[PDB]
DNA sequence: TGCACGGCTCGGCCCGG
DNA sequence: CCGGGCCGAGCCGTGCTTT
């Protein structure tokens, strides 16, 4: 949980860097490419860094007897990760089957 | 020790008949009214890294383009020269530039500003003797400003004037109303906390039902029509480390159920507008379209409750109300020495003068990667509301009232350590016809 | 204890490799009629079904019925060790070990340990498909390869005596059109205008491995999944199901 | 202070045209 | 049979509850 929450918080106040030099900018250039350089601009907190431990956390919440506080914390964290990227990575791909043994949906439905 | 205000029932007082007034309102802005279009990736196998950068760059470009249009409205601004073509200017012409403030540092001679635009970057200097130097001192990065000066081939844009988007000095008064109508401002309830003073809230609810003392209070209550809440309606779950010991209601669902039960005693002739905050079940970063429906359903199920976004503009009898939580005040207070949480009105006036609700990036506020900026104040309102600081305040700046509605949560351990003095149980009363605060209630006795 | 003989181990290796791209583990059902397989990928977006009756097999010998499970990577490697003209032999005894032998210029036998996999039997009922188009493998392979150049999604548009697959990016566009009179299309049977879109990643993953001269029939509807078919030596068949986009 | 992600470069294999 | 494509290796980076 500390890693999930810390990486999620640190994503919204990061510092973009140039891949050729090592100069770091507070906010990305409007042009889109590093001025005074011939390289692109990269992230320092990738999207995959936030959600690397989400699967194991969901397994731990769904397989064992933990207090409701922690279960709700994880179930809100998943929603918060999903909701931040709604306008950049829309859910465009449909799925053939549903209900992958989710605990968040079951808790909400109950 | 887990009561949730289940059996709190308050009945209307059968001694006063509410005046029959035609209710007239419309929501003039909602975050979930514009359909943002994600930025198409310019290659067939674009990976996630570049799309986020493109989205952030597009956000800032949209901010710049939207704020520039406001600057080119007062006739005093003219002859704008693109920074990219700024080099083709003689040494005896006067021109103006507009762009984002990259940074700022102070020296004995004056100030050094770095300004960026869609086409280039330039350095600017402000003489210490300039009448606008003092105003230009309290400007923090990422704001959009205009500078007029003489360009030198030496590589610095020497300037004499500085312009904020600001608010016009003159405006047209609206026609008057047939009868007086009142609205009540609330914020930061924090239901589910050990320090939420419930007795004060119950006394306020009884007051709303006609249990007053004097004749003027009775007359006013018969006219009160609208009630507005500005976020942080619950204490949240897992907000800070070691919060489980501070919660009387350690369950988000039950917090919302208790809040819904509490507000059921509002008279049905009154309409309620509710918006989210930084402790609720809502988007991690601003702007927040709404609550999470599957968690906050009980308050959606109310009959006379309208759920608004953050920020949102509401129109009542032709007067524009702007409602926002107020997370942006912290950045201003941190970046402007001399301002404190005990007089929040001045920071809100500053934010209004910048025509933006949270300019700085990478500070104390989280900004979501949207391909368009929705935090700018496009149209000048007749009232601005805010919260998040738990302190009451009210001021007037060029004909628009700025009101900070206090909290209903008593001072906590953090507020002791950081030395913040909350002012709970203050409830402003505003006249809709004039959009001005005419009376302040005070139910702090029992809190 | 069974003795299965297959001529041309290269084709078997290609078939298993094509099947294994989407999934990781599967259970092979073997009976007196043939071998059948079915599974769904971990992302719950593709379902692959495969059957191989006894007619294709040069020699078949099975008593009863059993399900045999094994990792796809190791089996794929062992099959890749085969040659173009060898004869593959699948044999097993009482011991629960899968013995694979290839008998060409010389006889080499590998041992592959078995693995147990949970079986989730699911059958998606046949849906109302408003279009059935039969085209060669080369045309679809090249169309996918071009479409992947400009965008990560592809679009199908069926019409009476008309088929066309498109793709649009931020600026660039790609379009491929053909008709019955053309040599790339054999038969088209559309009931009403159709439109759908599918991810380019899955289409590329599943298309790779089709000969230039082949028969492929695609069944799709309005905003509903798609089915791809093609026969293996005129008796067996392979079924692909892909969820739509948007 | 160990772990987990994500930009390059940079050769050794392969396979098909 | 010569050439692209794809796939490790090996360097430089980040980030690790907070009213
Ligand atoms: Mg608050
Ligand atoms: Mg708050
Ligand atoms: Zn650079």
């Amino acid at each position: 949980i500390p890693d999930l929450r810390g990486n999620l918080r640190s994503f919204t106040r990061q510092e973009f860097r140039c891949v050729k030099c090592n100069t770091k900018f507070r906010r990305p250039p409007l042009n889109g490419k590093c001025p005074v350089c011939g390289g692109k601009i990269v992230l320092t907190v990738s999207k995959g860094a936030i959600e690397k431990y989400l699967g194991t956390a969901k397994m731990l919440v769904t397989e064992y007897n933990v207090k409701n506080y922690t279960r709700q914390r994880i179930c809100l964290t998943e929603r918060d990760i999903d909701s931040l990227f709604e306008n950049v990575f829309p859910e465009t791909q449909l799925t053939l089957i549903v209900n992958p043994n989710d605990i968040c949906q079951r808790l909400v439905m109950a | 020790e887990y009561s949730k205000y289940e059996d709190v029932v308050i009945e209307w007082n059968p001694s006063v008949t509410p005046v029959q007034i035609e209710k007239n309102y419309e929501v003039k802005f909602d975050v979930r009214q514009v359909k943002l279009r994600p930025p198409k990736v310019k290659n067939g196998s674009g990976k996630e890294g570049e799309i986020i950068v493109e989205a952030y760059a597009s956000l800032f470009k949209s901010r710049l383009s939207k704020l520039k249009r406001i600057l080119r409205e007062n006739p005093e601004i003219s002859n704008v020269v693109d920074i990219g073509k700024l080099n083709y200017v003689s040494g005896d012409e006067e021109v103006t530039i507009i762009g984002l403030v990259n940074s700022k540092r102070e020296t004995n001679r004056g100030l050094i500003f770095e300004v960026e635009d869609k086409t280039g970057i330039v350095k600017v200097f402000l003489p210490k003797d300039s009448e606008d130097y003092r105003e230009a001192f309290k400007v923090l990065p990422d704001a959009v400003v205009a500078f007029k000066g003489f360009y030198s081939k030496k590589g610095i844009f020497f300037a004499n004037k500085f312009y904020l988007p600001d608010v016009p000095l003159y405006r047209k008064q609206k026609p008057p109303l047939e009868e007086k109508v009142y609205a009540i401002l609330i914020s930061d309830i924090h239901v589910g906390s050990r320090e939420f003073c419930e007795k004060a809230f119950l006394k306020f609810l009884e007051w709303l039902n006609g249990h007053v003392e004097s004749k003027e209070e009775e007359e006013i209550v018969s006219r009160v029509k609208y009630l507005i809440i500005a976020g942080d309606v619950v204490d949240g779950i897992g907000i800070y480390p070691g919060q489980y010991s501070d919660l009387v209601i350690p369950d988000i669902f039950d917090q919302y159920e208790a809040l819904a039960n509490l507000l059921a005693n509002v008279p049905e002739h009154i309409t309620m507008f509710i918006g989210p905050g930084n402790a609720d079940a809502a988007r991690p970063a601003i702007p927040q379209p709404e609550f999470y429906k599957e968690y906050a359903k009980p308050i959606y199920k109310l009959k006379n409750a309208i759920i608004i976004s953050n920020p949102a503009v509401i129109r009542l009898h032709g007067r524009d109300f702007l409602i926002a939580h107020g997370r942006g005040i912290e950045d201003v207070v941190s970046f402007v020495p001399g301002l404190t949480h005990h007089k929040p009105g001045l920071p809100m006036v500053e934010l209004l003068k910048m025509r933006h609700l949270a300019p700085t990036f990478g500070g104390k506020v989280p900004i979501a990667p949207d391909p368009e900026d929705l935090l700018v104040i496009e149209e000048v309102p007749d009232l601005v509301q805010m919260g998040h600081v738990h302190v009451y305040d009210a001021v007037v700046y060029r004909g628009v009232q700025l009101v900070n509605s206090a909290t209903w949560q008593a001072q906590t351990e953090f507020q002791k350590m950081v030395n913040i003095v909350p002012t709970p149980a203050k409830v402003p009363v505003v006249d809709v016809e004039s959009a001005r605060v005419v009376k302040v209630l005070d139910f702090s006795g029992w809190c | 204890p069974f003795e299965i003989v297959f001529e041309g181990a290269k084709e078997f290796a290609q078939l298993i490799e094509t099947a294994s791209r989407l999934i990781d583990e599967a259970a092979f059902k073997v009976t007196e009629e043939g071998i059948s397989m079915r599974a769904m990928d971990p992302s719950r977006v593709v379902l692959i079904d495969l059957n191989l009756p006894a007619s294709i097999f040069s020699k078949y010998e099975v008593d009863g019925e059993e399900t045999i499970g094994v990792n796809m990577d190791h089996l794929k490697k062992v099959l890749k060790r085969g040659k173009a003209k060898e004869t593959l032999i699948l044999r097993k005894g009482e011991e629960n070990f899968l013995e694979i032998s290839l008998q060409g210029t010389a006889t080499r036998t590998f041992k592959l340990p078995l693995i147990d996999v949970e079986e989730i039997e699911v059958d998606l009922p046949e849906l109302p498909f408003t279009a059935k188009v039969v085209i060669l493998g080369d045309v679809i392979k090249e169309a996918v390869k071009d479409a992947s150049l400009v965008s990560d999604s592809m679009k199908f548009i069926a019409k009476e005596n008309e088929f066309t697959m498109r793709a649009e990016g931020e600026t660039q566009e790609v379009e491929v059109k053909l008709t019955l009179e053309d040599e790339g299309l054999l038969d088209i049977e559309v009931q009403e205008e159709t439109k759908s879109a599918y991810g380019i990643s899955y289409l590329s993953d599943m298309v790779k491995g089709l000969g230039k001269a082949d028969e492929v029939t695609i069944k799709f509807g309005n905003e509903m999944p798609m089915q791809m078919e093609y026969y293996i030596r005129d008796e067996g068949r392979l079924i692909f199901l892909l969820a739509p986009r948007v």
